[PDB]
RNA sequence: AGCAAACUAAGUACCGUGAGGGAAAGCUGAAAAGAACCCCGGAAGGGGGAGUGCAAAGAGCCUGAAACCGGGUGGUUAUAC
RNA sequence: GGUGCAGAUCCCGGCGGUAGUAACAGCGAAGGGGGGUGAGAAUCCCCCUCGCCGGAAGGGCAAGGGUUUCCCGGCAACGUUC
RNA sequence: GCGUCUGAGGGGUAACCCAGGCUAGGGAACUCGGCAAAUUAGCCCCGUAACUUCGGGAGAAGGGGUGCCUAUCGUGGUUUAA
RNA sequence: GGGGUUGAUGGGGUGGGGAUGUAAGCUCCAAGGUUGUAAGACCGAGGAGUUUAGUCCGCCACUCCCAAUCAGGCUCCCCC
């Protein structure tokens, strides 16, 4: 249910995991994609303009 | 009512306990049974006292126990 | 001296019952240490198993009305 | 849309708090009536009770001249044992304290049951006269004359009691003189209470009511349990506002203490004073009280207060009727309370 | 306060499945000279006594306010703001 | 010249009162006696008995936690008491 | 397997609250409302309306039996087994 | 509110009066059956006697048999 219940059933895998690169539990299996270490589609490493506040 | 002195006093081993079994008749003169099984207890101050056995006879065989004594275990046997 | 008696005395658990149910067999025990300090200057009360047993062939809440004791109270 | 209703509860008796002396005493007393010196009440305790069998004596009863059926309590009535004499006079102030006491027991009264609850006189100054005269010196000028008596329970082993209580009683009669002196031989003996009273008297009660602890509001002023729903819903045995606003959160139904109050009794009138314990004991022991074995006063209708309570009676403050003597009866049961 | 950051690690612990957000925390005197030793407790840099040292506020260690609470000093109370 | 404070349901740190109060009940469990250890035992251990569960409080198996497993020694906190 | 769903002991145990049990007599007057609570209830046999989409309705309705023991009997299965 | 050894306050014991409804065992009978040559003895739900029983009674009286002690605290000597 909305409330507590809806934590649950969150015992199931990571759905981002240990991305071999920049070493954050964030590589999204389910999309073949690393979120965090860029690994995945772009060459080039994952850079913004707006990594923090300006 | 008070007891006077004891006259019969045997022995008896039930599932793997040891019991003694006690008689006596109070100043009134009615016989009553006295169940007594353990022969170590802390003394206060500040020792261990042993109950002592030697006079005891031992009882191996449920019918050699007195008739009267007998039909009265049954009740109590049970749970020990 | 006190009077180290063989005596055998008669108890009556009556007032112990008419109140928690839940609580009895406990305060049954607790009782007989009462009147044995009371009726013999008892310091340290000891009991067998066996006639403390008897008063709970019940487990919580049923007890005999009364019981007879023999006590070879040392000092 | 607001209703007639009665106001709930008995507002006649605020505040409603636990007497101070087991042994109340009455306030006032009825008038003396045209006549000569006795006293006006007795002391006694509460026995039991059962039920009885009379003709009627009430003329304008519409049960005269038959026989019906009537519970009744009994009331043991150990004899009374007095103690002293008390003064009350127009004093300082125009008020009606005592003036003096006037004690005599070294006279007679080796008796160490006083003693158990008063350290009292003993012979060194025994000297009472001084004090006595000063009544005759003060002949005339004296309104009211009561008398110090005890209760004497040592003699009821019902009550496993041995120190005793000592009250008051007021005597009317005749003329003054009179009276001091009709009290005066009383002291140092004895009193019946054929010597107060007689059968087909009415009597007055004051006494303890039966107490019952710390109460709830339901039983204390039989306020009403709220309907149906609210025998599910969110508490049940309470009232539920508790005045209009802070202007005085009144006299309301409130929890507290009930029973053994000092209360009030009128219109008890006697029926028998037997000797005969066999003639009332009923069967196995009466319950909870033991064997009357004095004499007893035998008085219908219910009696306030728990058993084994003393209780002091007086003369009719009101009486609705004048009753004659010996209402005869035909049955006592000697049927156990038990079964 | 000074950039978050002066400290045993700071984008560190951590909150978030996630892009991310994001902390707190300095001072023993110059020299540990860190109280040897004796009594209590089992122990606690705990008690007591002694000792080091200008000084011990001697480990929780510079100085040490209030809100606080406790002992005491001085007044002072149960017909009354 | 970052400049004088009582507030801004200010921020941050400390501590008040309600106060040893609420709660440590509610979903069907429950312990008792004797002995041992140790400073200290309702709560830990030994014995006996007893009550409860018993298509689950039993038995075996994942993803997850990552040593939660075992042995030895301990109790300031950590354990809703100890 | 448990007395670790982890705080306990005292008590004639006040009121009251939450869980319950039971109440004479009347039996919906309470009440927006029979809410709640109660009554029936397993099983076998007998027996079963109006209406209808003919399939049901339909455990419609209603009535009757049901224990314990001493005997029996029938039916069927099974064992190398018409 | 009582009691506290100068005592019937509570237990015990004995009676008293009550509630349930007649303890176990024993004997007899038992619908039938098991045997057993018979004789007899064996099972049997149950009925009767053995028995207004047996168990129990936060009620009463008598009975000092046991228990009210040991102990601690607070305080007056103003009046002669």
């Amino acid at each position: 249910m909305k409330g507590t219940p809806s934590f649950g059933k969150m015992n199931k895998t990571p759905t981002h995991v240990r991305c071999r690169r920049c070493g954050r539990n964030s590589f999204n299996a389910r999309k073949g994609y690393c979120a965090a270490c860029g690994f995945g589609r772009s060459k080039k490493i994952r850079r913004y303009s707006w990594q923090n506040k300006k | 009512m008070k007891i006077s002195n004891v006259e019969s006093k045997y022995s008896m081993k039930v599932r793997g306990q040891e019991l003694l079994i006690e008689e006596a008749r109070n100043e009134k003169g009615e016989k009553i049974i006295i169940f007594q099984s353990l022969t170590s207890a802390k003394l206060l101050n500040n020792e261990e006292w042993k109950e002592n056995t030697t006079d005891a006879k031992n009882v191996e065989k449920r019918e050699d126990l007195p008739q009267d004594v007998r039909k009265i275990t049954g009740k109590i046997l049970s749970l020990i | 001296k006190p009077e180290k008696e063989n005596f055998e005395m008669v108890i009556n658990f009556r007032r112990v019952i008419m109140g928690r149910k839940t609580t009895r067999t406990k305060r049954a025990i607790k009782y007989v240490r009462y009147m044995v300090k009371r009726h013999f200057g008892a310091e340290k009360v000891i009991i067998d198993p066996l006639l403390a047993k008897a008063i709970t062939m019940n487990g919580r809440d049923k007890i005999v009305r009364r019981v007879r004791i023999a006590v070879k109270r040392i000092g | 849309r607001k209703l007639s209703s009665p106001r709930r509860g008995s507002a006649g008796l605020r505040p409603r708090k636990r007497a101070d002396e087991i042994l109340p005493t009455p306030k006032n007393w009825p008038l003396v009536n045209l006549k000569e010196p006795k006293l006006l009440g007795f002391i006694g305790y509460k026995a039991g009770m059962t039920h009885v069998y009379m003709i009627d004596d009430k003329p304008t009863s519409p049960n005269y001249g038959k026989e019906v059926y009537t519970p009744v309590t009994i009331v043991e009535s150990p004899p009374i044992l007095g103690l002293a004499l008390r003064a009350y006079h127009i004093d300082s102030k125009g008020e009606l304290s005592v003036l003096v006491d006037y004690w005599a027991n070294f006279e007679e009264g080796s008796l160490k049951y006083l003693k158990r609850k008063i350290t009292s006189l003993k012979v060194d100054s025994s000297k009472m006269k001084e004090k006595l005269d000063l009544i005759q010196k003060n002949l005339n000028n004296i309104t009211y004359m009561r008398l110090l008596v005890s209760t004497q329970p040592w003699l009821v082993p019902s009550l496993g009691k041995k120190r005793p209580e000592i009250v008051e009683i007021q005597i009317g009669g005749g003329s003054i003189q009179d009276q001091l002196n009709y009290g005066l031989s009383l002291l140092g003996k004895q009193i019946p209470v054929r010597d107060v009273f007689r059968e087909g008297q009415l009597t007055d009660i004051i006494g303890v009511t039966k107490g019952k602890g710390f109460q709830g509001v339901i039983k204390r002023y039989s306020v009403v349990e709220f309907p149906r729903w609210h025998k599910h819903r969110k508490g049940s045995r309470k009232i539920g506002a508790r005045g209009p606003s802070i202007s005085t959160p009144s006299y309301v139904p409130q929890p507290g203490q009930l029973g053994f109050h000092r209360r009030t009794e009128y219109n008890k009138r006697i029926i028998k004073i037997g000797d005969n314990v066999n003639e009332i004991n009923p069967a196995g022991g009466i319950v909870n009280y033991g064997l009357v074995k004095n004499t007893y006063l035998v008085i219908e209708g219910s009696v306030l207060g728990s058993r084994k309570r003393p209780l002091f009676l007086r003369y009719p403050i009101r009486p609705s009727w004048s009753p004659e003597s010996a209402p005869k009866i035909t049955y006592v049961n000697l049927a156990s309370q038990q079964g």
